[PDB]
């Protein structure tokens, strides 16, 4: 039976899965969505008229820049109550990725849901990214806003783009991030928590090198890729098991561990699942790790295919939309990108 | 890897 | 029609095509093959007990480098008319590659064979090396005798080797190379005539960016990585045409640029097809192109497989081997590395 | 672009 989301709005508890230092932790685990009494509907497939184009960090156009930078400044001037709001949308991450929800609704109320370390890994978060896109269009009045992807599988994409910089008067910034890493500006997409102070030039052979063992060498099927089977009734997979998928286990993990504040007591915010969300590049490295998931299945080769499994296809989310109507959503669903009406500027 | 010798590897 | 050399101890002509200077050439254009009395025989897979393992150049054992050293020496120790000898070795080049044979036995007696700039190029150079180690091998009864590579796609592989330099008494020594080049040792893989004012790091990264390219970036499928379809009937392509593969187009064409000494008529000996294999240097440069086309497959990446056109499977050269004799082979049975016997120490 |  698939794994499925209850009304997160009516049935939550603070997290407490996957944070080693609660006593000193310098966000909340408060993480629950506003309750607000709706009402569940069912995903009806976006009628827009234009597909968003998500555009390189690193080349991003002024308007492109500047209507991102108003809609998130926009996000953070609301309440945190808002379920629109920077907050809300950082809760969001927090609650499924540390244990605020049940397995209840598939009678399973002793186990929690994990979405992380499992093939629910891409779907999760293309979903998170899909509502969080168009809320943030809804807040500046731009039907066909786009996120920009950090694209760091590209040399010139590699270092993190300097809208993200500068200090607080910048609505991209985040005080916790690793202030020598931030300097060194080149993600190290094989990080493992230790400064291999090599050349730049060498980080980027590095890096293509890891893409390339994420996409090809070590996603060569189904399970391998997007992750062990995960279903009602299974408890929460450990983070760097075995199961966990390529890209996950990967490029995905390298960054979060790299642009952490390693002086902050969980390395927050990218550092842990329950406070990445507090950093907007958050959002931005996981566009592009939605992107992977396209670029593996243009990769024509032999295992490059879409879950058929039904308890992957039939396992659901809820999340609010720009409206603040509740919508619950399933994997089946977002696996073609011209149905969700939007994709990737490349190069 | 890739086309690349242990490209990742800080005591190269 | 397939490409097929002629009896080319029948039908052989002085090179006279791609040479742009003949009047000061310091090397013969007189570069047919002796005729021993031989008969064209077909190959026959070899029974090696072992399996040949090319060396980096830049880190062989004593052994190795000896064994070469030896095998190299014995060969410039033969007459010039000897097939086997150092001069008669070089000669193939210059015939295959400037104007020796013709099309006659497709029925095309006006149009000469070229088998540079085509889908010929890896498939020729892999028979060439194949009978050269053969014959090295014989000369020092070393049966398990292999080549050196020059790893030029590896930072400490890029420096020319130092077994190649010295004097007239190194036998792996040619006086007819870039002096300023190699002083300088590092190979410039994306050298086009004009020296690069940049440091050893930089070029470094400049020759990964390369070998990534040629084999990654532009080498997307059979006819871009192999190069141009080339049939009985076809007149030789010219260098620098759109359609030659990547890696000869590229690094391939850079090296041969970049050992050549530009003080000679031609750029002897490197810098021009007729005079290249008078470098020792030439056969181990191209060792490492013959490792390409294995790696190109080893990506795994999509259309990285081999050429199944009959036109090209069945096409053939003909050459001497280590006993003197004949023989004719079929690009189609050099595809595989194991059948032939060989392959490469990699890291 | 290390190949200016
Ligand atoms: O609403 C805003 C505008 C600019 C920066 C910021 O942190 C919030
Ligand atoms: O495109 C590239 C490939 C490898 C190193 C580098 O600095 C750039
Ligand atoms: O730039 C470098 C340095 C060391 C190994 C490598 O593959 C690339
Ligand atoms: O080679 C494979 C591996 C996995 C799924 C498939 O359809 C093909
Ligand atoms: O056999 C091939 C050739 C070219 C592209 C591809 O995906 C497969
Ligand atoms: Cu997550
Ligand atoms: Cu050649």
């Amino acid at each position: 039976a698939p794994i499925t989301a209850p009304d997160i709005t009516s049935i939550c508890k603070d997290a407490s899965s996957g944070i080693g230092n609660q006593e000193g932790a310098i966000r909340t685990r408060k993480c629950c969505p506003p309750s607000l009494g709706k009402k569940i509907k069912d995903f009806q497939f976006p009628n827009d008229k234009k597909v968003r184009m998500r555009w390189p960090a690193h080349k991003g156009t002024k308007k492109q820049v500047d209507d991102y930078r108003r809609a998130i400044a926009a996000m953070r001037a609301l309440p945190d109550d808002d379920p629109r709001s920077f907050v809300s949308q950082a809760k969001i991450h927090c609650a499924y990725c540390n244990g605020g929800y049940t397995q209840v609704d598939s009678g399973f109320p002793d186990i929690d849901i994990q979405i992380h370390n499992s093939w629910l890994f891409f779907p999760f978060h293309r979903w998170y990214l899909y509502f969080y896109e168009r809320i943030l269009g809804s807040l500046i009045d731009e039907p066909n806003f786009a996120l920009p992807y950090w694209k760091w599988d590209e040399p010139k994409g590699m270092p993190i783009s300097n809208i993200f910089l500068g200090d607080a008067s910048n609505p991209l910034y985040d005080q916790y991030r690793d202030a020598n890493h931030i300097e060194d500006r080149i993600v190290d997409l094989d990080y493992d928590g230790k400064d291999k102070d090599i050349p730049d030039q060498q980080q980027v052979a590095c890096n293509l090198s890891t893409v390339y063992r994420d996409l090809v060498r070590n996603g060569v099927d189904p399970t391998s890729f997007f992750g062990g089977k995960y279903v009602a009734g299974d408890s929460p997979v450990a983070n760097g098991d075995p199961s966990v998928g390529s890209v996950e286990a990967g490029s995905h993990t390298a960054v979060h561990r790299w642009v952490g504040d390693p002086t902050q007591p969980n390395n927050e915010d990218m550092g842990n699942f329950y406070s990445a969300g507090y950093d907007p590049v958050f959002y931005i490295h996981h566009a592009n790790v939605d992107r992977m998931w396209k670029l593996w299945k243009e990769l024509r080769l032999p295992g490059h295919v879409d879950i058929t499994d039904p308890d992957w296809l039939n396992a659901s989310y809820v999340f609010y939309d720009e409206n603040k109507d509740l919508v619950r959503v399933y994997n089946k669903d977002c696996v073609n990108l011209d149905k969700l009406k939007y994709n990737f500027i490349e190069n | 890897d890739g086309v690349f010798t242990t490209p990742c590897d800080p005591e190269y």
